[PDB]
């Protein structure tokens, strides 16, 4: 398990309308901040987003994955897309498989959907293949640099759940070394997937 | 783990405790040691707790397709040296089994010592562990062939008791079993709480 | 480590191994028999773990037995000493038996082979496995005389297992004799 | 494997009603072997503070001697006892003199204050690091055992009686528990009169 | 990290970034990594925190020392801040892994010397150092002109540590700007967005 | 590279007369940080058993779904449901499948037999079976098993029988242990997941326990 | 652990969890991480326990002596300099990543100094385990002159952050605000409140607990003897 | 070694450097690092010489499978190169360390995919690789625009991997420029002689 | 890994050790006294490397001496025992001896003491260092009774070493037994 070209944080939150998710564009090789508006989510599904926090290769190899097998389906159901839930398991068994014959995919794998039934799926899958669905998932330092931040908002308002991810991100930008660049939002909603405009989430640098 | 066995006029008695123990934590003080195999065969689990016990059943599956296959039953030698094939098959792969087979067969009472090494030793005495050292010195010091049933199982208990209590790897309760011609007996589990005489100063 | 030491005499070999079995610190059995009768003429001392020394006893005792009844002959020793030389040579390169033997047989006249886990094959007038050899080798080179009588060869084998007992520091509880001579193998008592 | 557990020890301590109770596993062990049951981990260093060495048997008399060659001195220049708290602070010295050579031994220093008589706990890591627990102090290989046993058991209040009921009771499932500890329990128990040193039964396995 | 102290006609201009990263976690996004030896001499550290700060302080101690005996305290001191920089470098090489360049103004004008972790010292007129000035060396070199006043040099020395700040997640932060003249040495700091590159420029 | 996690997390199983008490904290946790406040641990895995693995995650999601699969395996197979000494042994076969690349997963196995008799069943990561009348499992093993063994005794005295401690009696032992091991091992905490197997089938209940 | 301090308008707020772990068990749960150095300054303190209380105890007795000798205030850096020269002459082995914050002439000043002797004049500062679940808090809730109020639940929300998100951190939230005692008058004397136990999370308390405790362990007693305890 | 393929609005500009490096000693002092996949489609190689030369071959190899069954061989031919270089690098990561930047033209228009030594593979308008790319990331953020057209960028690609080779000791040599338009793909070999710029520019 | 053991009666010590030295796979001498008479009350059995053995007896017989001469009284079994403990403690810091020790001494009460090369000292009724405390302590366990005479002692630890010679893999070639009483250390042979 090895992780090179690495995209950075994911915090992804539960709000009424569905599942926000705030990454920054940029995939870090090393330290080097290297490519810029690379999304580090793939809509695979029309309400099913998938993101990655850790090798962005490995993140390619699962989208790639993700994406024969939805195919699969889809064409067995005439056009039917899986659910979140069953895309999640697919991750979580493919990524159980990679760990198992010991070359895993070095990426916290975050699937948000909205399930046919209008029920907000989040849940996150660690490169050994241990999978957990919850309210609210970081991933990266996203995790680390989160606190009271997203827990106290999260199945709230949008804007709540936005100014909590965006605290989230305000932390990581200032204290993530991999944080480059402007912070893209990901809208899942029962109505489909919106990019909503990047931004830039500056650290308050009234410090100095 | 300290599992004993001997053969004496009598019949084979198999004392074995009953501790699990990894590191310093004792995980169990109840985990049976001796697996029955046949009627009157049965092999002792000391070392890898898992192994021991995946690989003694199989050996019970084994004899018991032998025994359905072929009316004569599988002797104790057969039944040891299976194990012991299969468990050399797996050399290098860390297995952990040390495992007396008990039984009485057609040749009478035999005691086979297999190990995860695959070496299938012949005796009239073994005993197998941590502390199946301690066991051995009581075995060796007070053992006789004429001994009764009673003395006999006794002595296996107070080896498997004193084995307990010189070794952080042994506890629990003395399974004592007595296997004769007729079958394999399971005499009693004796707690070696109890068996530890506390009127003496000296241990 | 174990002390395996064979003598060839003129019409008989001497093939002495470390009767003591052993589990880690622990003296499990005092009278195992290490000399493995593949044929009813060759006995093969093996020094090496209980496991492997079996396993591979009982693979050359089998082939061996395989070999007088799907052929109706039986192998002689030179033909013996180079089976187990090919399949010491194929283990050692792919899944090794880490035993190394002696292989004592009378096929019409004595042989004494010296044979490793790797497969060196060396017909020898005596020699031993583990570090028994040691000791032992220089007292044969000592005391062994062309055309040694069998009594004189007992005699010879007792001197050095009695080296191995008193200069070997892991000195083994006792040995298991075995006479290979025309009459078969026959365990015998040094004293 | 861990020189820690080269001497398998458990040295529990609990606080009472203006009682304090220190309890200890008798075994000296080496590794998995028992060589003693008659070993003493509990030491009395003033006349209301006991000290328990649990770890190294060969630390427990280092840090032992040392500790009493350096209560010895300040009693002698002092004319005074050492307080519970002001042993607590030597204790941390001694530990932390060795600290990049510690001793390996946690101490569990179990004391009654000089006037108020209220219980003191103090129990330290190898190197000093000490706890101040109103509850309980555990110490040794039976560290996770003690401390799960004593979390639910040990109840504020209790008179020497009570405190000696959960001392040698969660003692007990503690060294039960602990493969190199057991072989027979001490707890002293230490109120305003007197100390009662009751040897309790442990299994000897 | 970066450094970037640059040697001009009318001063010296040590430019360096504000982060200090533990792994890819950002103990201090607003470091001072130019500690301030003298009035007029300043050290840009980069490499371990602890020991390029062991360093400065070490530094202060050998100049104050310096001035034991000697009344031109003003006198050869950013040389000697040099020398003493790389004399406990290579004296510590086994535990210190500290760069430093040490830059300021003294009797001698305007100096720059570039001690590498190495314990290499070399007086530059454009010296450099860090991760972070790995990804701006092109630039430095087709931007930096000999020529270049103190606010040309500051104008450049802030569009160069910004781009390494961009390039590098090791640097990042403000822009720690100290212009050391004659007359003192005045500390600025670039914020983020007052930098003059953002990370826009990355895929044009 | 090590395939596992190591996730912390207690699961307590106490086996009754005719019930099996497998509480287990729903934490998801490995080095100081929380995956999933909220991760069952604790599966229905038919009408005769639930099995609790404690451990990573992944092994413990990997492992339900074989058990699953094997059960409905079984009841398709065999015609009717696996019941809980059979499932025991399935489940020691499955772990030590992999006795080599073994599940680092520790698993109770509690259910209620033919004979209406409650059966939980201790697990080590490489397949040890053991009927247990209690078992704790996870990082607060250490912890919790000397609360089983005062509650019990019966580490005290082997031999002696079993105290007839009433389901709601073990229940609450359960929840006690499990909040002493969520006081004292970081691992353990967020959600206690009590189950009960009895008679009347599989029940579950959700306790909080500290957070911190 | 999660150790915060922060500079606010009049002074600074430092705040300490108080779990102390022997590993995976939470062997302290009112753990002092919160050391008093001097009336003006106070070092939270994480890492190694044993390092962090003595090298903490050591710098308040030079500071004390420093002050009983010269009569003067011990300084923010002044402390900060001796920490982190004695922390880097033990070359990162006394393991005490410790956040000096004080009240000088200078001013509130909140140093980082790193258990290899790396310091840092940071206006918040988080360290130990839940540094990041802490700095978080402190990255959006720290701005420029704020008061004392907003400073301390700053703090301890961000201590609190480290609590929940951090497994080595938990237990309740100590606080320590070194202020002036008149804020308006800069020259006013440097006290100090210690708010011990300033959060006690009601959801990360004991909720259960069985009123009759269920034991079957009896205790037999080998021998008893009764001493004076003089 | 210096990768820089530049995707302008009429065409493709692959700069690279021509060092070959064992260590200190440079086996190939004129290599062609950008390897010609198809008539239109090239592959920047860095990394691991013998790993991005088998990683060339087995392009080749895929996309003549990709045209043994379809006649539109000039239709997602980039794309499909991008795609297998990064197959082979994720299937063969344990052993391969290539880092690949294939640029070109096809029915698509002008391309250049960045397949890093990790296996990531990403449509870059403006792509850099190899360690000679870390010193001039600023210069290109600095230098390079969307709008270039191939001359533009060729020259500003030339000027590029010249500043890493004057800095980069790992890259040197001629700047191999490759430009494929519609029409084809024309080969340059800038000489040192003929290199904007010289080791001078290092200190001013 | 030299099998030393004590026994400790009403009134006497039996303390045996291992006989045999050794370098590398030899036995160079089957009769090597390890047990130290520091005192000629206090008999030192000793278990580790020949050297470190050697040197240790001679530092604390040299200090046992100096103590018996600086001051005109000899040291007791306790004083004894804990400066060896002392030394131990102090070596395993700096300059560890790796020897470990059953001090047996009669002062007019006899004294066993299990001290090993880390320094832990423990008064015994009966001890072992080496592996031969695995095979002997039980015996020991199984036989020993309280007012132990001197006869049914000699029994017990000729009982304990045969157990050595027999389960012991590396069995000692013989025991050198020591009664340690009211007439100092007497040497003893167990039959
Ligand atoms: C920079 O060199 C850097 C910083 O920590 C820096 C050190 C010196 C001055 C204080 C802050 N050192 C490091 O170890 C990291 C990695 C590269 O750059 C750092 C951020
Ligand atoms: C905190 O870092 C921590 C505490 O023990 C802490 C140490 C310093 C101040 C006293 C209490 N140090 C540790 O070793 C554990 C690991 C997780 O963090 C701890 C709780
Ligand atoms: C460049 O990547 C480089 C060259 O050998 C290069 C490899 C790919 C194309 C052929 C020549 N690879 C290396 O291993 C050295 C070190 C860094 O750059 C090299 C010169």
């Amino acid at each position: 398990m090895q992780v090179i070209t690495a995209s950075g944080a994911i915090v992804a939150a539960k709000y009424d309308g569905g599942i926000l998710l705030a990454s920054d564009l940029s995939i870090t090789y090393g330290s080097m901040f290297r490519h810029n508006n690379v999304s580090h989510f793939v809509e695979v599904a029309p309400n099913i987003i998938i993101g990655a926090s850790g090798e962005f290769a490995d993140f390619q190899t699962l989208i790639e994955v993700i994406k024969s097998v939805i195919l699969q389906q889809q064409c067995k159901h005439n056009g039917e897309y899986l659910t979140a839930s069953e895309v999640h398991n697919y991750i979580k068994r493919y990524m159980y498989q990679c760990r198992s014959n010991m070359k895993p995919l070095s990426c916290k794998v975050i699937v948000a959907g909205i399930n046919p039934d209008g029920s907000k799926f989040l849940a996150c899958t660690d490169p050994y293949g241990a999978s957990w669905e919850s309210d609210h998932i970081g991933t990266g330092f996203g995790k680390y640099l989160q606190g009271l931040q997203i827990a106290d908002v999260v199945n709230g308002s949008f804007d709540d759940v936005k100014k909590g991810i965006t605290e989230v991100f305000r932390a990581v930008n200032a204290r993530n070394t991999t944080a480059n660049g402007k912070i893209e939002f990901i809208t899942v909603t029962p109505q489909g997937i919106n990019h909503l405009a990047p931004e830039q989430i500056d650290p308050n640098w009234e410090v100095v | 783990t300290t599992t004993l066995s001997f053969i004496y006029n009598g019949g084979i008695v198999v004392a074995v405790d009953s501790r699990a123990t990894g590191g310093q934590f004792i995980f169990s003080q109840t985990v049976m040691k001796i697996l029955p195999l046949a009627p009157n065969m049965i092999g002792t689990m000391a070392g890898g707790a898992a192994d021991c016990q995946y690989w003694l059943r199989n050996l019970s599956r084994l004899i018991q397709l032998h025994k359905f296959r072929y009316q004569q039953p599988l002797t104790v030698a057969a039944a040891s040296k299976i194990l012991v094939n299969e468990l050399y098959r797996y050399k290098g792969y860390n297995l952990s089994i040390g495992s007396m087979i008990c039984g009485y067969d057609n040749t009478g009472p035999h005691i086979f010592y297999i190990d995860n090494h695959g070496s299938r030793i012949a005796g009239k005495r073994f005993s197998v562990g941590s502390g199946s050292t301690h066991a051995y010195g009581v075995l060796d010091t007070c053992y006789r062939e004429d001994m009764t049933k009673e003395e006999a199982c006794e002595l296996g208990r107070r080896a498997i008791y004193h084995a307990t209590y010189r070794d952080s790897g042994s506890g629990g309760r003395v399974s004592v079993v007595h296997i004769t011609q007729n079958g394999v007996e399971w005499i009693d589990k004796t707690d070696v709480f109890d068996m530890h005489d506390f009127s003496k100063t000296t241990f | 480590m174990l002390s395996i030491v064979g003598l060839q005499g003129p019409d008989w070999v001497l093939i002495a191994a470390d009767s003591s079995v052993s589990s880690s610190i622990i003296c499990m059995s005092e009278n195992y028999d290490r000399i493995a009768q593949l044929d009813d003429r060759h006995a093969l001392a093996m020094s090496g773990e209980t496991g492997d020394c079996l396993q591979l006893s009982e693979y050359l005792q089998g082939n061996v037995a395989l070999y007088k009844f799907r052929n109706g002959v039986e192998l002689s020793s030179d033909a013996l000493a180079h089976f187990i030389r090919h399949t010491m040579a194929k283990a050692v390169r792919k899944s090794p038996y880490e035993v190394n033997m002696l292989l004592s047989g009378y096929d019409g006249k004595p042989h004494l082979y010296f044979m490793d886990y790797l497969g060196t094959l060396q017909s020898i007038p005596y020699g031993a496995q583990g570090y028994c050899q040691y000791f032992v080798m220089s007292v044969f080179d000592k005391h062994y005389k062309e055309g040694l009588t069998l009594e004189d060869g007992k005699e010879l084998m007792k001197l050095a297992l009695n080296q191995i007992k008193q200069r070997f520091t892991v000195a083994p509880h006792g040995f298991i004799v075995k006479l290979v001579d025309k009459n078969g193998i026959t365990k015998i008592d040094l004293e | 494997s861990d020189i820690s557990t080269y001497n398998g020890s458990c040295v529990l301590a609990m606080a009472g009603d203006h009682c304090v109770a220190i309890a200890s596993d008798r075994r000296l062990g080496v590794n998995m072997l028992t060589v003693s049951k008659d070993f003493k981990r509990i030491f009395q260093i003033n006349d209301r503070i006991y000290l328990g060495l649990a770890g190294l048997a060969t630390d427990v008399l280092t840090v032992r001697e040392q500790l009493r060659f350096d209560v010895n001195l300040l009693e002698l220049r002092e004319e005074r006892p050492i307080d519970p708290k002001k042993f607590m602070n030597l204790v941390k010295s001694t530990l932390y003199e060795k600290r990049f050579s510690p001793f390996f031994v946690t101490p569990v220093i179990a004391g009654l204050l000089p006037e108020t008589n209220e219980p003191y706990l103090a129990a330290s890591d190898s190197i000093g690091a000490f706890a101040f627990p109103k509850d309980f102090a555990v110490a040794g290989t039976c560290e996770e055992s003690l401390y799960g046993i004593c979390e639910s058991a040990w109840r504020p209040n209790m008179n020497p009686d009570e405190l000696f009921e959960c001392t040698a009771k969660c003692l007990i499932a503690a060294v039960e528990r602990d493969s190199i500890s057991g072989w027979g329990g001490i707890v002293y128990i230490i109120t305003q009169d007197k100390v009662i040193i009751k040897e309790i039964k442990t299994r000897m396995d | 990290t970066t450094l970037l102290a640059i040697q001009c006609t009318d001063g010296v201009v040590m430019a360096s970034d504000s982060r200090t990263s533990s792994g890819s976690f950002i103990p201090n996004r607003a470091t001072n990594k130019i500690t301030e030896i003298q009035p007029k001499i300043f050290a840009a550290r980069c490499g371990n925190a602890a020991d390029t700060q062991f360093l400065a302080r070490a530094v202060k101690n050998y100049l104050n020392a310096l001035n034991i005996t000697r009344e031109n305290t003003d006198d050869s001191t950013i040389l000697v801040a040099s020398n003493v920089i790389r004399s406990l470098i290579v004296r510590y090489r086994q535990y210190l892994s500290a760069g430093v360049i040490v830059g300021g103004w003294d009797s001698a004008g305007p100096q720059v010397y570039s001690i590498e972790v190495s314990g290499m010292a070399i007086k530059k007129k454009i010296a450099s150092n860090g991760s972070g000035s790995t990804y701006i060396q092109a630039y430095i070199d087709q931007n930096y002109r000999e020529d270049m006043t103190m606010e040309e040099a500051t104008k450049f020395a802030i569009a160069a540590v910004t781009g390494a700040i961009i390039r590098d997640g090791s640097s990042g932060g403000v822009v720690n700007i100290v212009q050391i003249n004659a007359d003192g040495a005045k500390r600025m700091t670039v914020r983020p967005a007052q930098q003059p590159f953002n990370y826009d420029i990355v895929k044009g | 590279w090590s395939p596992y996690e190591m996730h912390g997390g207690t699961a307590i199983g106490i086996c009754g007369d005719d019930y099996v008490v497998i509480g287990a904290d729903t934490r998801l946790s490995v080095d100081y940080s929380i995956d999933s406040r909220h991760k069952a641990r604790i599966f229905k895995m038919n009408s005769n058993c639930m099995i609790s693995a404690t451990g990573f995650d992944g092994d413990i999601d990997a492992f339900i779904t074989r058990m699953r699969s094997i059960l409905l395996n079984y009841e398709n197979q065999h015609f009717h449901e696996m019941s809980v000494e059979s499932v025991a042994r399935c489940v020691s076969n499955t772990l030590y499948s992999k006795r080599f690349f073994p599940y680092y997963i520790n698993i109770l196995v509690g259910g209620i037999n033919s004979e209406g008799k409650g059966k939980l069943y201790g697990y080590d990561p490489v397949g040890t079976i053991e009927d247990l009348h209690y078992d704790s499992n996870g990082s607060g093993s250490s912890l919790a098993a000397p609360l089983l063994d005062s509650a019990f005794g019966t580490i005290h005295h082997n031999t002696r029988p079993f105290p007839a401690v009433s389901l709601q009696d073990a229940k609450n032992i359960v929840r006690d242990a499990i909040c002493s091991v969520t006081e004292r091992d970081i691992y353990t905490g967020d959600a206690l997941q009590l189950c009960v197997f009895t008679k009347d089938g599989f029940a579950q209940e959700e306790f909080p326990l500290p957070r911190h | 652990t999660t150790i915060a301090a922060a500079i606010f308008d009049g002074g600074v707020v430092l705040g300490a969890d108080t779990r102390a772990t022997a590993g995976p068990i939470v062997a302290v749960k009112d753990e002092m991480k919160l050391h008093y150095i001097s009336d003006n300054i106070w070092v939270c303190g994480a890492g190694i326990a044993a390092d962090n209380d003595n090298i903490n105890a050591v710098i308040s007795a030079k500071l004390r002596l420093f002050q009983m000798n010269t009569g003067l205030q011990p300084r923010v850096d002044q402390c900060t300099n001796i920490l982190a020269s004695r922390l880097f002459q033990y070359m990162g082995y006394i393991q005490a990543a410790l956040i000096v914050g004080g009240i000088d002439f200078q001013g509130p000043q909140v140093y980082q100094v790193a258990p290899h002797g790396s310091f840092s004049k940071q206006p918040f500062i988080a360290q130990g385990s839940g540094s990041l679940a802490a700095i978080s808090v402190l990255e959006n809730r720290w701005h420029n002159k704020m008061n004392e109020h907003d400073c301390m639940e700053m703090v301890a929300d961000a201590i609190y952050a480290g609590i929940t998100n951090d497994l080595g951190s938990g237990s309740h939230v100590n606080l320590c605000v070194i202020k002036r005692e008149n804020p308006e008058d800069k020259q006013s004397k440097v006290i100090y409140t210690f708010y011990k136990d300033y959060r006690v999370p009601h959801e990360n308390d004991r909720n259960f607990r069985l009123e009759p405790q269920i034991n079957n362990i009896d205790v037999e007693v080998i021998k008893t003897t009764e001493r004076p305890l003089t």
